[PDB]
């Protein structure tokens, strides 16, 4: 149904700046560096994966990791139980059948024990202060996909894809909110498969002029480019699959024309 | 958590126990929520929470308070006196008139317009979930099957929700679910109300879907676009037809069945949303009448 659609994203729109981490909190966390989350997320992409999780599941993650992070000092060697936890919760919310405990205590090679994991869990809780329903880059895709003409996966497959990379680095994408992201990401593929741009009525329902999105897009387009180059490689060999229609093998056009 | 006193079990189910409680400083009386705690905790009750918190207003249960231990959490919420199903089986010699059945509705159709505006759905709509005051209220309850569709939420394949007041397009095996299976378990609850018996109280999923068929018709190719394709149809499904609705819903006005044939409508692309709903002639004289409750 169309009714409700508009309302949606305004919602959206109103709950990703409140469901948003703090952009320069890296800094201020002593004993973890922009590298360091690089291979957490990177992994939770190999997690998704092996439990067949949406790619929302992880997405959603990631936004609690962050957020965490925002007002908890933690140390390095307790990084992956908090990534743990976050994935774990993220799995409850979103997956129809969640997997069991016992198998997030299996994924980390049994560095945590199972009470240790339940534990962490009961602490993100506390720390999101229960607000789980975060906004994502995904959610985002989803809503400007219905403004497509017509429906084209390999579109979609790239935008997905490039908004997934954004996850992994930090820096520098804590710089924007995820409606921004994905606006990015959304023109970028489009422009990458079908050569079209950022559509005008998309303009109309978010307020983002194509000039608008030109900072973020330019991050983007330089992420895309040096992707095979990447120290973190989980999700472009997630993206070479049939199924994502192989869009991690399309080759980034060299200049944006903007 | 010491600050509440328990006064009696006021509610049941799988979720868990209900009390109403006392607030022993405030005087304020809620309804406490139980659950014990081993998989952490429980999805059902991360999703009720963290989605409740969102929605504020009148026709949406309001979650107070969450107060979590190590080995318990409650979920504090407001009080309420009982539920629709339990005042329905209350009026059952006298009926509930329509004034306060279209208020209901009305109100029911809010609450609903509101989570879906806020991408939830409720996904578990039955008259046990729905709470009412003495004072004319109608309220949703339990979320603990809700869902945030930021992105669209996938169907289980063994669907938990209610056999009675579950939507054709989900027996029918389709891929999501969507705003249309909220209307159409209001719809059946609308109808209830209505005709002091459960509209289509089928035995299994076979039978739920003949009973919806032998009303309102079997659907086609043209009625609904892509039913023949959907993953659980069959070829071998008998053709009922359509039978006239003032015979379904006798007492009901012109509007009522046209509003009732619009929330039951197949097509869950063509069935109308509760944000239209509202707008719906049926309503043009809504009034706010009390219910008479027992204790
Ligand atoms: C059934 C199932 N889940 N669930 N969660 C909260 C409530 C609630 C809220 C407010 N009042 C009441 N009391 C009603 C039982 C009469 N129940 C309730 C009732």
């Amino acid at each position: 149904v169309p009714d409700y659609h508009e309302d949606i994203h305004t919602y959206l729109r109103e709950m990703e700046v409140k469901c948003k981490p703090k952009v320069g909190y890296m800094k201020k966390q002593p004993d973890i560096t922009n590298s360091m989350r690089a291979i957490l997320v990177d992994w939770l992409v190999e997690v998704g994966e092996e439990y067949k999780l949406q790619n929302e599941t992880l997405h959603l993650a990631v936004n609690y990791i962050d957020r965490f992070l925002s007002s908890m000092s933690v140390l390095r060697g307790k990084l992956q139980l908090v990534g743990t936890a976050a994935m774990l919760l993220a799995s409850k919310f979103e997956e129809i059948y969640p997997p069991e405990v016992a198998e997030f205590v299996y994924i980390t090679d049994d560095t945590y024990t199972k009470k240790q994991v339940l534990r962490m869990e009961h602490l993100v809780l506390k720390v999101l202060t229960f607000d789980l329903a975060a906004p994502t880059v995904n959610q985002f895709l989803t809503q400007y996909f219905l403004h497509q003409q017509p429906a084209n996966c390999k579109v979609e497959s790239l935008a997905m894809f490039l908004g997934e990379l954004s996850l992994i680095d930090a820096d520098p994408y804590l710089k924007y909110l995820p409606s921004v992201i994905a606006g990015a990401a959304f023109h970028l593929a489009l422009y990458t498969v079908t050569g079209q741009s950022w559509p005008e009525s998309l303009i109309r329902k978010t307020g983002y002029t194509l000039e608008s999105l030109k900072p973020c897009l330019m991050d983007l387009h330089q992420t895309y480019l040096k992707a095979p180059q990447h120290a973190q490689q989980s999700i472009r060999e997630k993206y070479k699959n049939s199924k994502y229609h192989g869009v991690s093998l399309l080759n980034p056009p060299e200049t944006l024309n903007l | 958590m010491e600050n509440f006193q328990k006064v009696e079990k006021i509610g049941e189910g799988t979720y868990g126990v209900v009390y109403k409680a006392r607030n022993k400083l405030t005087g304020e009386v809620v309804a406490l929520k139980k659950i014990r705690l081993t998989e952490g905790v429980p999805s059902t009750a991360i999703r009720e929470i963290s989605l409740l918190k969102e929605l504020n207003h009148p026709n949406i249960v309001k979650l107070l308070d969450v107060i979590h231990t190590e080995n318990k959490l409650y979920l504090v919420f407001e009080f309420l006196h009982q539920d629709l199903k339990k005042f329905m089986d209350a009026s059952a010699l006298t009926g509930i008139p329509l004034p306060l059945i279209k208020s209901y509705l009305f109100q029911l159709l809010q609450g609903l317009a509101f989570c879906h505006s806020h991408r939830v759905l409720h996904r578990d709509l039955k008259p046990q979930n729905l709470l009412i005051n003495t004072e004319g209220a109608i309220k949703l309850a339990d979320f603990g099957l809700a869902r945030a569709f930021g992105v669209p939420v996938r169907t289980y394949t063994h669907e938990v929700v209610t056999l009675w007041y579950r939507a054709p397009e989900i027996l029918l095996g389709c891929k999501y679910y969507s705003t249309a299976v909220d209307i159409w378990s209001l719809g059946c609850i609308f109808a209830e109300m209505v005709t002091r018996r459960a509209l289509f109280p089928g035995d299994s999923e076979i039978d739920q879907l003949f009973r919806i068929f032998r009303t309102l018709g079997t659907p086609d190719e043209v009625v609904w676009p892509g039913v023949t394709s959907m993953p659980d149809y069959k070829p071998s499904f008998p053709k009922w037809a359509r039978q006239d609705f003032s015979k379904v819903v006798p007492p009901l006005d012109e509007d009522g069945r046209s509003l009732l044939s619009q929330m039951l409508h197949y097509d869950p692309n063509k069935r109308i949303s509760a944000k239209a709903a509202l707008a719906h002639p049926f309503f043009q004289d809504v009034t706010k009448p009390v219910p008479h409750l027992r204790l």
